[PDB]
């Protein structure tokens, strides 16, 4: 009925999944085996359990995902580590060769013999999922098999299912973490094919995640065991809103209803409210009204941009922990009085209230806060037109004299598909100016 | 999965392939009798990259080692680097070509490739993914440039999907045998450039100019210069079994280092620059060797990095050191010198830090650059070749050996086109 | 001094079963309009028109004799003045390239009576029999290449692998090609019929004789008893880029030649624009297909004629705007 299947591919899809399924199974209180405690945990109580999970015939719970990666070294961390018995080996697909910073390899020529097995095995999940709610894929822009498999993946589900929506929570690398020189190439070749298939994309940008961990944590080490902590807390916002019966349910089509004014642009922001690292003892637990007064002013370090000079389209908040609803509506009057919040001329409507029950649970060992006040708004702005002007400027000047072009052509790409992808993004950059018109 | 078949030929190939093994068997800490005695699991999971498997912590380190003359084959089997590998890879020849590129390529050198290619057909089916072919040879000799260039074509037409790199050795006027070889040079570059992907440009014009001035080794041997080149060849292949933030596999190294459609000759740099065991050196501090990577003298190719505008600047660091100072000292260069590194790639690769130190150095570095300073190793060969050729001097050593007179003209004009291709400023 | 022509091909029978929409209109003698369906941001679909002007444009009802009369027929009174002349066949795969150059695709056979090879080899001989040009006493000889997997093969002899070398006067010479001496027009049809039977080509249901190599046919015009070269007419049939939906049954063998067809044309795409701007190093030695085509661009007595081939339908509107934009760039070229 209300079940859904997420997909976790790539180096930025399993390292996130190693910080999410640990975070999912800590809310329900699930052992590394997967057995259930004696907190009246025999069958589903008042809380819905099988949003991400499944109750097997052996009495325990089985999570449901898609683990596909080309390198066998990453799945060997999963097939040996903490959760080595939650995941059935049918949902553990390993390739042999590598994409190797090449969109052309990961698209089809290594997808020739994996997607015939993936689509065989998500068809296995048809009898184990009577009702589907959609898909949530994790991958990376600008890389190898994260950009390679993703443009293959959306083509083979829209023919099989079609009606089911999908949100991508994608990552392009940073100037601080620059693992390839073709990073503008592999990013724009998967906002080309996926732009006719993606419904909401969250630009989880390492160029601004690392700026948070520089200021709020004072840790200048861009490691994948502390940067993936900050990302998985944002995913945990949407998680309990479809798992636990919150105060106000936000459905998947209902969330897309307010964030997608035109289906062409459909790029909202992951403006999560940044918190402070409490290492031993917090000096002051902030309240609900103190977050949203100064949340989106340092949440502009999520996509490194300037929302204070563009124009907004909408906004949708999502609360975790214990939040009294009458305390919410006092702080919104001050920010509405200010002129910094600038909407379009055709929609001055404020926001949406979404309140859940549980606080964001904390794995020990991390460098984050143990709180119960959590605010996560997810808004869409016309200020990120100049965010894509950076990548097109990083795409124009590796291409005016045709540098690095032969590596894609050497594995099967034509020269026109560059200019096809550029012209499909020069319109999209002008689409935001087309929306933000004072008429 | 990630298997590498290695091959080498010639005197210079065999006087470095022994020097290549002794460095990597002490950075990984490998016992030279066939066994292994180490402690870290960094040096133990990646044992299937070069090496085969056998019980009792033993194996056979596969690398095809071949030359026609038996004096070289009997000189790399003596010491503890001799009994390390497989005796069935003893592939030698009958009559060594006396620094003749023609006998090593057409008449005599094209005979025992079937005894070499049969070895490669058996070291390919046993592995599961072959991720490269490496080659070490001299660019101006006999079977090092004859057979070693021919065996590229015999495999590239059979395994075309494999990225191939060659550890190239340009000859020099100062250190010289069979005194005149611009004929042996450009015939060995022409079939290399048309058939390879990565090419490390090592020359003896710069490996003797440093020892004449900096290390003060005025009259060295080949083995004194074999020590210098065998320190970089471990500084390159440390991104193969010591992973890091830059997972820098050879195919990923191929994409991240080749901008133009044709290959280019890489110009590696180095750590603080001494010989083996020499004292009077400071602590290997991180901000000091930034000047030692971008030096106008610390280059493994005789060039001019003050004029050669940089294209790819991927420098691998080795040793437990501070990650913060690495990111800051690189920003004292591109933010102050816009002509040295220029505008082609946003966010070019500038670091890859390894923790395992090399055997003898703690917190070292390895610079690998590529720029238009490699014009001068194309102009100095061609000007010494056009004096050889416009009088048709020494022509008769190849024409009676089954060659063509006009194959010189292409290999001359192929090199002149490279220089005009480098004025893309 | 390059003449550019374009030829829209008609719609096949299978494309009518899949209900394909034709978007290419040739309303006049030397124009063409691409009707591109575009949608705005609010799902309001509109239509773009991309005008083009060429030296001559072909309809979909034109036959190969009319395509001949305006492309390679003026270039026969040039080879008898001492020059040399070529012609391309540049477009998408499946876009009628070897139907124009090679001959009319008569199912299991190749009707080589059509095509540009035979109609010009016939017209050399009629020109050679005029009393103005019979006085020179020339000898017509023909050769015929094949460029497969980046390397040059030969089709007169069966499988002679060939080298690409260079003279000291900066002249590319394939050596050693077979150069048979042609007696009459009944002899040159025996070369082309035997030639096309040995050309390497795939076997499938959609294009059972799809081109897999860049075939080059030369007619060498030699004076008798001098062994020089007075004229050459070098035909070029390309293979064509293919990167739309070519995912049918492609094994490791199919994309081995597959990514090498696309690699050879990017080298050809770059030498056009490098000749567009000035003083740059013209990357002729990237692919060997561009080293053969060197004398077409920078020849001091070279008169070429590129025939841009166009697939008509809606699903090939992306490749069409790609292909037409290079031929407009080929037209706007002044070498010397
Ligand atoms: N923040 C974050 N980014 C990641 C992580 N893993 C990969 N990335 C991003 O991914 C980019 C590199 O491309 P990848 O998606 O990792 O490519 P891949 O999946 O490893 O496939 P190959 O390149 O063929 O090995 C970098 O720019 C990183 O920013 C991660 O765990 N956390
Ligand atoms: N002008 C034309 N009129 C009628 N049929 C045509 C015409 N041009 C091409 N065809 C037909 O189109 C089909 C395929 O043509 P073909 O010449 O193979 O295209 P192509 O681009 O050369 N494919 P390839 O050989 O791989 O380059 C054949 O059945 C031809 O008879
Ligand atoms: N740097 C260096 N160069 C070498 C070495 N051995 C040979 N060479 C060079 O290689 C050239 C000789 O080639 P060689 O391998 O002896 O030819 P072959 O034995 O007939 O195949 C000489 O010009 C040397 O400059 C070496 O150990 N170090
Ligand atoms: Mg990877
Ligand atoms: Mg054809």
């Amino acid at each position: 009925m209300r079940e859904c299947i997420s997909i976790h591919v790539g180096q930025a899809g399993v390292q996130i999944g190693n910080a999410c399924w640990e975070l999912y199974c800590l809310e329900h209180g699930i052992q590394p085996d997967g057995q259930m405690p004696s907190d009246k945990t025999i069958g589903g109580g008042d809380d819905s359990f099988n949003t991400f999970f499944s109750e097997t015939g052996a009495g325990k719970h089985v999570p449901r995902a898609v683990f596909v990666d080309l390198e066998p070294t990453v799945i060997d961390e999963v097939r040996t580590g903490t959760y080595r018995q939650l995941f059935h080996p049918e949902q553990l697909i390993t390739g042999k060769e590598d994409a190797a910073n090449n969109y052309a390899r990961g698209h089809y020529t290594i997808g020739k013999e994996i997607i015939d097995l993936v689509l065989d095995r998500i068809r296995k999940l048809a009898d184990q999922c009577t009702g589907l709610q959609g898909f949530l894929v994790f991958h990376s822009f600008g890389g190898g098999t994260g950009s390679g498999f993703t443009s293959l993946l959306m083509e083979r589900l829209s023919v099989d299912y079609g009606k089911k929506s999908k949100l991508e929570f994608s990552i392009y690398p940073a100037p601080q973490v620059s693992t390839a020189v073709v990073e503008p190439y592999n990013s724009i070749l998967t906002t080309h094919t996926t732009l006719e298939h993606s419904d909401c994309a969250f630009m989880v940008d390492n160029e601004a995640i690392y700026d948070i961990c520089r200021r709020n944590l004072d840790i200048e080490r861009p490691t994948y065991t502390n940067l993936n902590r900050l990302i998985s807390q944002i995913v945990s916002s949407i998680t309990a809103s479809l798992r636990f019966d919150g105060a106000l349910n936000v459905d998947l089509t209902e969330f897309q209803t307010n964030l997608v004014p035109y289906p062409r642009i459909h790029f909202p922001l992951a403006t999560y409210a940044p918190v402070i690292s409490a290492e031993k003892a917090y000096h002051e637990q902030l309240s609900v009204a103190e977050i949203t007064n100064a949340c989106f002013e340092p949440a502009n370090q999520m996509v490194k941009c300037d929302p204070r000079h563009g124009k907004y389209m909408a906004c949708c908040l999502l609360y975790r922990g214990d939040v009294v609803p009458k305390d919410v509506n006092a702080a919104i009057a001050t920010i509405k009085t200010k002129r910094s919040i600038q909407f379009v001329d055709w929609c001055p409507t404020g926001f949406k209230v979404g309140i859940n029950y549980q606080p964001p649970t904390v794995v020990p060992g991390g460098d984050l806060a143990k709180v119960q006040r959590a605010v996560c708004m997810l808004s869409n702005t016309t200020a990120i037109a100049e965010a894509w002007a950076r990548l097109d400027h990083k795409f124009d000047l590796m291409y005016a004299k045709r540098a690095f072009v032969h590596w894609y052509v050497g594995e099967g790409m034509e020269e026109g598909e560059f200019s096809e992808a550029r012209e499909d993004m020069a319109a999209l950059e002008k689409d935001y100016e087309e929306v933000g018109v004072d008429s | 999965m990630r298997e590498i078949v290695h091959i080498q030929a010639g005197q210079c190939g065999n006087q470095i392939g022994a020097k290549f093994w002794e460095v990597i068997s002490d950075e990984h800490g490998i016992d030279p009798t066939g066994s292994y005695h180490g402690d870290s699991d960094l040096q133990l999971e990646r044992i299937n990259v070069y090496y085969n498997e056998a019980t009792g912590n033993k194996y056979v380190p596969r690398a095809i080692l071949v030359d026609l003359e038996p004096g070289t084959m009997d000189s790399v089997r003596s010491g503890p680097f001799g009994q390390i590998f497989r005796p069935d890879n003893f592939v030698f020849g009958q009559s060594g070509a006396g620094n003749n590129w023609a006998k090593g390529h057409y008449t005599e050198g094209a005979e025992l490739v079937d005894s070499v290619l049969d070895v490669v057909r058996k070291e390919s089916e046993s592995c599961d993914c072959l991720q490269g072919f490496q080659l070490t040879h001299s660019l101006g000799g006999g079977t090092g440039s004859g057979m070693g260039t021919l065996l590229i074509s015999k495999i590239r037409e059979e395994y075309p999907d494999r990225i191939m790199n060659t550890f190239s050795v340009m000859p020099s006027p100062k250190v010289s045998d069979t005194v005149v070889e611009p004929y042996n040079a450009t015939l060995s570059v022409h079939q290399l450039v048309e058939n390879t992907d990565e090419t490390y440009c090592i020359d003896n014009e710069a490996l003797y100019d440093i020892c004449f001035r900096t290390l003060k080794l005025t009259t060295p041997t080949y083995g004194d210069l074999n020590h210098l080149v065998s320190a970089t060849m471990s500084g390159v292949t440390t991104c193969l079994r010591f992973p890091g933030q830059l997972n820098a596999d050879l195919r990923k190294l191929a994409v991240n280092m080749v901008p133009f459609p044709r290959l280019h000759f890489f110009m590696p740099g180095f750590a603080p620059l001494t010989s083996r065991g020499s004292q009077q050196y400071r602590a290997l501090t991180v901000p000091e060797l930034t000047q030692q990577m971008f030096d106008s003298k610390n280059m493994m190719a005789a060039c001019d990095p003050r004029h050669g505008r940089y294209l790819t600047v991927a420098a691998i660091f080795r040793g437990r050191m501070s990650m913060k100072e690495v990111d800051e000292q690189m920003l004292n260069v591109q933010n102050k010198n816009s002509s040295y590194f220029v505008e082609w790639i946003p966010n070019n690769v500038k670091t890859a830090v390894c923790d395992i130190p090399p055997r003898g150095l703690k917190m070292s570095a390895t610079f690998i650059g590529n720029s238009t300073a490699i014009q001068e190793l194309f102009k100095r060969i061609s000007e010494q070749f056009t004096a050889m050729f416009r009088r048709k001097a020494f022509l008769h050593w190849y024409t009676g050996e089954g060659m063509d007179e006009m194959e010189f003209t292409e290999a001359e004009s192929n090199m002149n086109d490279l220089v005009s291709e480098y004025q893309q400023y | 001094s390059i003449t550019v022509c374009v030829r829209k091909r008609p719609i096949s029978r299978k494309e009518v079963n899949r209900k394909e929409i034709d978007v290419i209109s040739v309303p006049r003698k030397d124009m063409l309009i691409v009707h591109e369906p575009r949608s705005k941001v609010d799902l309001t679909k509109f239509l773009e028109n991309h005008k083009f002007r060429f030296d001559y444009a072909f309809n979909d009802t034109c036959d190969n004799a009319m395509v001949y009369k305006y492309t390679a027929k003026p270039l026969v009174k040039t080879i008898f003045e001492g020059g040399m002349a070529t012609c391309f066949a540049y477009g998408q795969t499946g876009s009628g390239k070897t139907h124009t150059m090679g001959g009319e695709f008569n199912g299991k056979v190749q009707d080589c009576k059509n095509g540009i090879y035979a109609m010009a080899a016939k017209d050399v001989f009629v020109t050679l029999n005029m009393p103005r040009y019979r006085a020179m006493n020339l000898v017509v000889s023909a050769s015929f290449f094949e460029i497969y997997s980046g390397k040059v093969f030969d089709l007169l002899s069966d499988k002679q692998k060939l080298r690409v070398l260079e003279d000291g006067k900066q002249q590319v010479q394939v050596v050693g090609l077979t150069e048979k001496v042609v007696d009459g027009v009944e002899e040159v049809l025996k070369l082309i019929q035997h030639g096309n039977a040995a050309r390497t080509s795939g076997q499938t249901s959609a294009n059972s004789n799809s081109s897999r190599s860049h075939a080059v046919f030369q007619i060498v015009l030699r004076p008798q008893g001098s062994t020089k070269i007075h004229g050459k007419f070098s035909f070029i049939d390309l293979a064509g880029n293919e990167r739309g939906v070519d995912t049918s049954s492609a094994d490791r063998q199919t994309r081995m030649e597959g990514a090498e067809i696309n690699k050879s044309l990017l080298a050809l795409k770059e030498c056009i624009r490098a000749l567009g701007k000035q003083s740059a190093h013209l990357p002729f030695r990237v692919s060997k297909l561009t080293q053969v085509l060197r004398d077409s661009f920078i020849g001091e007595k070279s008169k070429t004629c590129m025939i841009a081939m166009i697939s008509p339908g809606l699903s090939s509107c992306e490749h069409t705007l790609n292909t037409l934009r290079y031929a407009d760039r080929v037209k706007e070229l002044v070498v010397k």
